[PDB]
Order: C-alpha cells, then sequence, then structure tokens
C-alpha cells in the first residue's frame, strides 16, 4: 500500500 | 467519508458494496449500478484479488451489518478491467462487472445514468460521494452508508498540488483548499455524481488521493465521460 | 500444540506465523525460513486459499497479540507446490513460499539446517514440534507459541494405525501410544525439528491425521529429507 491507495486492507 | 453524514435507505440506489469471501466475508470496495447485469467500479479494488467467484456484490442495502450468508448475492460473470491498467499505477482506474443473475429494480436498487463524450469539458455545480470508507485517516469500515457533498476542483489547479503525481485529462479531482470532505479506504470504486438536468449522472469512480481530506490535497476519480467509447465497446 | 507449554523468544527462530489478511487477519499454518526468501510449510495449507496476493508472513514474533497494523510482515512472490500433491491423499505435502523482499536474520529470526538426502532411515531422538496451533481437539488458536518434544515411531509401526491411509519412506510419524502430545489445527506446515549431529535440523513438516494425540494415534509429517532434490531444484 504506496501513499495515494485507498485501498482499504492499508 | 470524511465530513459527511448518514444516507438514507433510496437516496443512492445505484451504490454497492463490493465483498470478498476467504476465511470470513467483509466489504472492500464501493461500485455504481449502470444496467441490469452491469456494475462499474475500480481496477486498483481487484488488485490483490482479481478471482471473481471470490467476490459478493450487494445492492438496496443501507448498513454492511444488514448482509448475512443468507442475503442474495449478484456474482460476477465477467470482470473487464481496462487493458491499460497498470497494477501499480493511478492511470485507466476503471472495470466493469457483468453480474450471473440480472438484478430486479426497486426502490431501493437502481442505475445511475452516464454522461455523453459530450459532456466532457461540462461543469457540474452539485456533486456527491457515497460509500462505506473512513470517516477519518487511521479510521474504520462504516456500518451506515456516508455522503458528502465536494466541489470539483479544475484539473489544472489540481495538478499544481501534487507534484510527485501526474493529472490525467481522464481523471476529475474534488475537495477543498482545507477541508474535510474526501473519499477514504473503502470508498474505492464508488461514485462522485453530478445532478446536471434535474437528474444524477455518475461522473466520477473513487480512485486515489493523498490521504483523506488534507489540506489541499483534493481526492482524485476517474472521469468516466472519458471512458464512454471503451464502455459501449465492452457492454456491446 | 497439545500437551505443550510456552516456547520463549528466541527458542525457534525459524518459526513463522503464516495468515490471510484482508481487512482482519487469521492465523492458518505454520512455516519454517530456510533462507533469505525461502519458506518451507505444507501443500494443504493453501488447498482453501490458493491466491498468493492474500498472505502474510510473520517470523520473530512469540504471540499473535504482539501483530497490529505497526508490525512488518513478508508476502508471496512465488508458491510452489508439490507437482504430485492431491488434495483427495495426503502424500507431497510440500509447499515453499518464495518472499517477495529477502529477511534480514536477527537473534528471533534465523533460518533452520535441512536434513540430507542419506539422513533417510537415521532415528533421530531429541525431536521438538513447535506451533499456534489448538491445544486440545476441538479447542482454539493460541496466543503464545507452543514446544513440544516427542518420539518418532518408525513406518510399518505407523502404518499398522492408518489401516486405509498409506504411509510410506516420504513420511515420518511422533507420538506417544498413550502420551496424548501432538500437533493440532494451525500446526499444519509448522516444523518437526529433531537436533542431530550439534544443531537442530527440520526433520518433517506437520501434515495430517483427523484426531490430536488419541492414544495409538501418532502425528503424520513429510519427511524432509526426501525432498532435498526437489527443494534445492526449486531454489536454482
Ligand atoms: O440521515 C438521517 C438519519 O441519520 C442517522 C440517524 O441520525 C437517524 O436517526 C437519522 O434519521
Ligand atoms: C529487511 O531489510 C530490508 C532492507 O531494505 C527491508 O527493506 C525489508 O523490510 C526486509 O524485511
Ligand atoms: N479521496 C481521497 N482522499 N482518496 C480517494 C480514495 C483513495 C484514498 C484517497
Amino acid at each position: 500500500c504506496p501513499a495515494y491507495s485507498a485501498y482499504l486492507d492499508c | 467519508i470524511v465530513g459527511g453524514t448518514n444516507a438514507s435507505l433510496g437516496e443512492w440506489p445505484w451504490q454497492v458494496s463490493l465483498q470478498v469471501k476467504l476465511v470470513s466475508q467483509t466489504h472492500l470496495c464501493g461500485g455504481s449500478i449502470i444496467g441490469r447485469q452491469w456494475v462499474l467500479t475500480a481496477a486498483h479494488c481487484f488488485d490483490g484479488i482479481p478471482y471473481p467467484d471470490v467476490w459478493r456484490i450487494y445492492g438496496g442495502i443501507l448498513s454492511l451489518s444488514e448482509i448475512t450468508k443468507e442475503t442474495p448475492s449478484s456474482r460476477i460473470k465477467e470482470l473487464i478491467i481496462h487493458q491499460e491498467y497498470k497494477v501499480s499505477e493511478g492511470n485507466y482506474d476503471i472495470a466493469l462487472i457483468k453480474l450471473q443473475t440480472p438484478l430486479n429494480y426497486t426502490e431501493f436498487q437502481k442505475p445511475i445514468s452516464l454522461p455523453s463524450k459530450a459532456d466532457t469539458n461540462t461543469i457540474y455545480t452539485n456533486c456527491w460521494v457515497t460509500g462505506w470508507g473512513y470517516t477519518k485517516e487511521q479510521g474504520e469500515t462504516q456500518n451506515i452508508l456516508q455522503k458528502a457533498t465536494i466541489p470539483l476542483v479544475p484539473n489544472e489547479e489540481c495538478q499544481k498540488k501534487y507534484r510527485d503525481y501526474v493529472i490525467n485529462k481522464q481523471m476529475i479531482c474534488a475537495g477543498y483548499k482545507e477541508g474535510g470532505t474526501d473519499a477514504c479506504k473503502g470508498d474505492s470504486g464508488g461514485p462522485l455524481v453530478c445532478k446536471h438536468s434535474g437528474r444524477w449522472q455518475l461522473v466520477g469512480i473513487t480512485s486515489w488521493g493523498e490521504g483523506c481530506a488534507r489540506k489541499d490535497q483534493p481526492g482524485v476519480y476517474t472521469k468516466v465521460s472519458e471512458y464512454m467509447d471503451w464502455i459501449l465497446e465492452k457492454t456491446q
């Protein structure tokens, strides 16, 4: 999970 | 959603929770009904788990808490992710989902209209974000669907607030100069909708952002008008 | 582990928990670090969930409590199951996980020596099983790692008890007839290490046997000495 990731796991 | 409030049954009848069932089941992503057999979401939602058997899609629900294993699921007949989508990039962030069974439309489960290719430069004044994401950074998935109005930040002013990253014309940005209103983790694949002629239109799909509702860090959304030829192609 | 007691931080630094992460996390299996990038485990740990970007590997921790978002975790780059493993049968029950980033060894996290091919038929005598598995049939997963010693039982003594199941040279058995000390759920893929010449070496991988320390029901373990060819062949 980068900085921009809106994605739930992280 | 950062900086919003409970929605009601039937306010946003196009919004769906996409869930993964492994040892246990859990909400991961939003999406929008655009037809009986068709759901539109973001490519990044299936980054890690691209197996459609594994996925469950749920509509006409206000809280995830009201989804059990005895609840009827829509299932993925077909998962179409834009060929140009690269798994660790923000470009071409859009996926189509053909359901196994056409949905029965109700007060609570309705498709949203898509814009013309012709609506590409149209200026929307009344735009909403919805989903079950985090209300704060370091937050947690919500039970009750959240909503928030957000102003579109024009693309040039959005570029200059993300020097590190590259804003496409096929992207569209939303947020306040400071502001606590934004999409967050768990809002991935959800709709930015605007009212243009007194009706609602999917204008954007929640894609990526630096943090949630940080000062002058607007959310970035796949701009659907710009993929309308891709949508006709893959749906016939 | 059944009949076990609290292991101690550093006692078994090759031990890893294998966990499935969505948003939640569940300890499902154990494995053994044998390399900077290599973990050895059971093929049947991935029968139900064979998707790699859902697995997380934690080394050099004593309790699962220790773990929150803070806690760093390896990820599967490659998952190599034995080509001859069949979910129907419990033969060839061995898998290699290739980690994405190489491991940085410490006092708490170190490989373990594989046996040598010629060591087949050697009788090992200082034998330990570790894991976070159930301490009783129908029990629950353990917060703190459990160690337990155990005698091996040779094949043909073992094959007597498994009337319908074939116990072959690629397997080891271990348990006390009236002993009730054994490996239960969640210990699968975990190490059976027998100290020999002067250092601990991985002798077997926790495999099967419905039941946990039933009198006259010894644990079956994949015999690591018979897959040295395969393991080195797969670590080109
Ligand atoms: C330990 O050391 C490397 C050095 O970069 C880390 O990046 C990685 O986390 C590894 O596990
Ligand atoms: N809108 C924001 N801030 N986002 C979009 C969803 C991914 C996380 C960042």
